[PDB]
């Protein structure tokens, strides 16, 4: 912020639908799969407790299974079953899992086109870095890998002198 | 793109209906859970609301609060915060007690 | 009206006739969404107007009947009761169809486990396909640069700077 | 240390195992989206996970062509 | 288990493309009227209490 | 009583099966918070791949024992009324879906909705079942054409088998061959040198 | 929680923008003034454009030198019953740029 850059501006101002329309980090990606894990393991860590508890009023494999938190808080043998009836399929429920499936595959294969055009440009790339690469050793430059293990250094000093002078070869995109 | 199924009268009493529901904190939890804040139509659809500001529609608005409410859930750092339930008990307690 | 996810209860009712039996929890569970109309004990109680009963008749009198019958499977008198929605097309052999759950003036599904442990399996599955779907598109593969998410003179600065601020702080 | 043939017959069977490693994922993984393709037992519990599946299978196949 | 009711469908019609759509339509002066009239706020004067 | 005993060796095997991915999802969440910056692609991708066996083994157990498991129905009593007065229980044996998933849900539905606008109902069970069909024969047709196939092999696609063949370990074996003859040559040059043996 | 989730209107006069940059600056002048300590090194400054600024001379194809005006509201004139102390705010000058 300048003051005659904002006279400028203030001075270039003094010369001048109902609906109001307005149109990342890597710890930030992080942050929304720890998250996401984290929701699975605390709803699947539940249904471990339960499960559990009641295998706990019939075995011992079950207070070993218990969570300590939960195995101190609560009384074992503590939950039931009873043979009961299943309940009625809901129409919409096997139509729901059908629209599911369908619309996975068409992301499968969605995701494979893209995923093949994006390898396409890199793969060009690469072939156009690599003919440099043979354009130069063509000439008789020898080349290492660098050390880095990413592209490759020719040895502009192999012709003589005393020290050993490499370079790696980088394509300003 | 099913066409839209609207009425005209019963929209303005739904609309005024549901800027109260937005004055209720616990209302803008369950809705942040449900990741309703993520779609951007609701958040156009906020803007509409904008339209309960003026005079002769605010008139008929019953809760004041939810006008609060509205410029407050303009920052999205806010909606991720209501999403919280700790942050949620806050805001009830803040209106219980001017209340 | 998904019957299982609801958790139902009127204290107002229960204030009204008072304390919790063991016929007002078969009352209270009359006025749920749980009872059915059509059921057994219904029919009986439609049969007998303003008289005294009592509770043995009451179950001797469900297996006389044949049809859906609502009992009292386990009860606890201080906070909760277990009601079950039996149906018994012959004497002393029954079919259980659901069970039912009463807590602290509160009645609730009690489902079957594999409904459960589905839903919880549902939830683990969903979360794990949000979060992939999501790292799926970020990360970028360079062939030569291997994969990447988007010098010591500089870290020589920092450790130039960290010391003097140890410094400071020692101060 | 090795020979000089012991290294490069090494070097050959190295990459010859880490490459029919990548095109083997890339078969038996089409292979299982293909065995999960089929919607016929429907349970809706059963075709979530399988989503997931699909999802990662594609993913994993794209690996291994990386 | 506690829950409200969800917001009105029309929300879930909202797009940044049919807004574009319309102000298209703003350009050039069916489906783009319905939206416009879909985008007023129409007021009423009289005559309706109740929830 | 019998019916109970199998629901209770089945209920025990699930109970295994979801015991090991809370092992596996708890080591996940370990490796996650390690290091500071996100974690490489190709690790987390590996532990993306074990979570999936792991939930695709529970499925199975869940399929598997389906029957015996709705009909079974869960009430806590007796020892869990000491605590009892507690919502934990409810929270515990609640069987809704998450929110996300409830929308999720939701969302589909209302696809289906678009759907239903396109065409009559009655036609679309029949073509779903067609499909699944196609979906078999697909399967079993990419068995065989991949059985068909020869793979490792050097240069040996069926085109080429009938062109021509090439043998790695054949080579191998002659430059074996070949050095050793050749050293035997060296011994035989070097007693030649020291004491004449021509 | 209102207070700290609350977020301003979107528009910000930018002549109004240069005259808090005015009002700022000559409240760094006020400060300094009567700011109770400052080092002899420091004796020379200049009150920017917005910012205070400070030099003395250094390496490394530059000078050290900083630039400081603050945004803590108690203090703004209380910075003055704090003669001992304040929130200054900074912003220094070197050859590199992201360091």
């Amino acid at each position: 912020l300048k003051e005659e850059d904002l006279q400028k501006e203030l001075q270039k101002e003094s010369i001048k639908t109902l609906d109001s329309k307005r149109n990342m980090d890597s710890q930030a990606y992080k942050k929304e799969l720890i998250e996401q894990i984290m929701i699975a393991q605390t709803e699947c860590s539940l249904a471990l407790d339960m499960t559990s508890l009641l295998l706990s009023k019939f075995k011992e494999n079950s207070i070993e299974t218990i969570s300590p938190f939960l195995k101190s808080t609560v009384p074992p043998s503590s939950l039931q079953f009873s043979r009961s009836q299943p309940p009625e399929s809901k129409e919409s429920d096997a139509t729901l899992a059908k629209c599911w499936k369908e619309k996975s595959l068409t992301s499968s294969c969605k995701f494979l086109f893209e995923a093949k055009e994006r390898l396409t440009s890199v793969v060009e790339t690469e072939h156009e870095y690599y003919t440099e690469l043979v354009k130069v050793k063509e000439a008789s430059w020898p080349l290492f890998n660098s050390q880095g293990s990413n592209h490759l250094s020719v040895q502009y000093s192999c012709l003589g002198g005393i020290s050993l002078g490499l370079g790696l070869i980088r394509m300003k995109p | 793109l099913l066409s839209k199924v609207p009425d005209d009268k019963s929209r303005f009493e739904i609309e005024l209906e549901f800027v109260q529901m937005l004055s209720n904190p616990w209302y803008l939890n369950f809705l942040a859970q449900h990741k309703y804040f993520e779609d951007e139509a609701f958040l156009q659809y906020l803007e509409y609301m904008e339209y309960w500001r003026e005079p002769e529609y605010v008139k008929f608005i019953i809760y004041p609060t939810c006008l609060h409410m509205l410029t407050l859930l303009k920052n999205p750092q806010f909606r991720n915060d209501i999403s919280r339930a700790d942050l949620s008990k806050q805001v009830n307690d803040e209106i219980y007690y001017e209340w | 009206v998904d019957l299982t996810s609801i958790q139902w209860r009127m204290p107002e009712w229960v204030q009204s006739m008072g304390g919790l039996r063991t016929e007002n929890v078969l009352e209270y569970f009359s006025q749920s969404p749980f009872y059915s109309h059509k059921s057994n004990n219904e029919m009986l109680k439609m049969q007998s107007q303003f008289n005294a009963l009592d509770l043995g008749d009451l179950n001797s009198q469900l297996k006389r009947l044949t049809g859906i019958q609502f009992v009292i499977i386990h009860e606890r008198p201080p906070f909760l009761w277990v009601i079950q929605k039996q149906n018994r097309l012959n004497e002393n052999e029954v079919k259980p169809l659901t069970v039912y759950f009463v807590c602290n003036e509160n009645i609730y599904m009690a489902p079957n486990a594999y409904t459960l442990l589905a839903t919880r399996m549902l939830n683990a599955t969903y979360c794990f396909q949000k979060a992939l779907t999501k790292i799926e598109k970020f990360p970028q593969y360079n062939p030569q640069e291997g994969y990447t998410y988007p010098s010591p003179e500089d870290f020589s600065v920092v450790r130039a700077f960290m010391q003097s601020l140890h410094s400071s702080k020692e101060a | 240390s090795d020979s000089f043939q012991r290294q490069l017959v090494q070097r050959t069977n190295t990459l010859n195992s880490s490459i029919d490693n990548a095109t083997l994922t890339i078969l038996s993984r089409f292979q299982d989206i293909l065995d999960i393709a089929i919607n016929e037992g429907k349970d809706k519990y059963t075709v979530a996970p399988e989503v997931y599946q699909i999802e990662c299978h594609t993913v994993s196949m794209v690996r291994a062509v990386e | 288990f506690s829950a409200f009711p969800p917001p009105p469908p029309y929300y879930k019609l909202f797009t940044r493309e049919n807004i574009e759509k319309v102000i298209s339509n703003m350009e050039k002066e069916e489906i783009e009227s319905l939206a416009k009239l879909f985008k007023k706020p129409s007021c009423l004067t009289s005559g309706t209490y109740q929830m | 009583d019998i019916s109970t005993e199998k629901t209770v060796e089945s209920l025990e095997a699930i109970r295994h099966r979801i015991a090991q991915i809370v092992q596996s999802l708890t080591h996940f969440l370990a490796i996650l918070h390690q290091s500071e910056s996100l974690s490489p692609w190709p690790t987390i991708h590996k532990n993306f791949n074990i979570l999936l066996s792991q939930i695709h083994s529970l499925s199975n157990n869940l399929a598997a024992h389906s029957h015996t498991l709705q009909t079974t129905s869960i009430y806590p009593s007796l020892e869990f009324p000491v605590k009892e007065q507690e919502p934990l229980l409810t929270t515990l044996l609640r069987t809704k879906a998450l929110p996300e998933v409830e929308e999720w849900e939701a969302n589909t539905l209302q696809e289906y909705e678009a759907s239903i606008s396109s065409q009559p109902k009655k036609k679309e069970a029949n073509d779903a079942y067609q499909k699944d069909q196609l979906w078999d024969q697909a399967r079993i047709i990419f068995m065989e054409e991949r059985e068909n196939y020869s793979w490792f092999d050097f240069v040996t696609r069926r085109q080429e088998s009938e062109g021509e063949f090439v043998s790695q370990r054949q080579l191998e074996i002659d430059r074996a061959t070949e050095e050793q003859n050749a050293n035997q040559m060296l011994t035989d040059i070097l007693s030649f040198m020291k004491s004449g043996k021509r | 929680t209102s207070k700290l989730y609350m977020l301003s209107e979107s528009p910000l006069s930018t002549k109004q923008i240069l005259q808090t940059l005015h009002a700022l600056n000559m409240l760094i002048r006020i400060r300094l003034s009567l700011y109770e300590i400052i080092p002899t090194p420091f004796q020379h400054f200049t009150i920017a454009n917005g910012r205070c600024t400070f030099t003395v001379p250094n390496e490394f194809s530059v000078s050290l030198t900083t630039n400081s005006q603050d945004p803590k509201s108690t203090g703004i004139s209380f910075q003055w019953i704090v003669v001992d102390f304040q929130f200054h705010l900074p912003d220094f000058s070197s050859t590199p740029a992201k360091y």
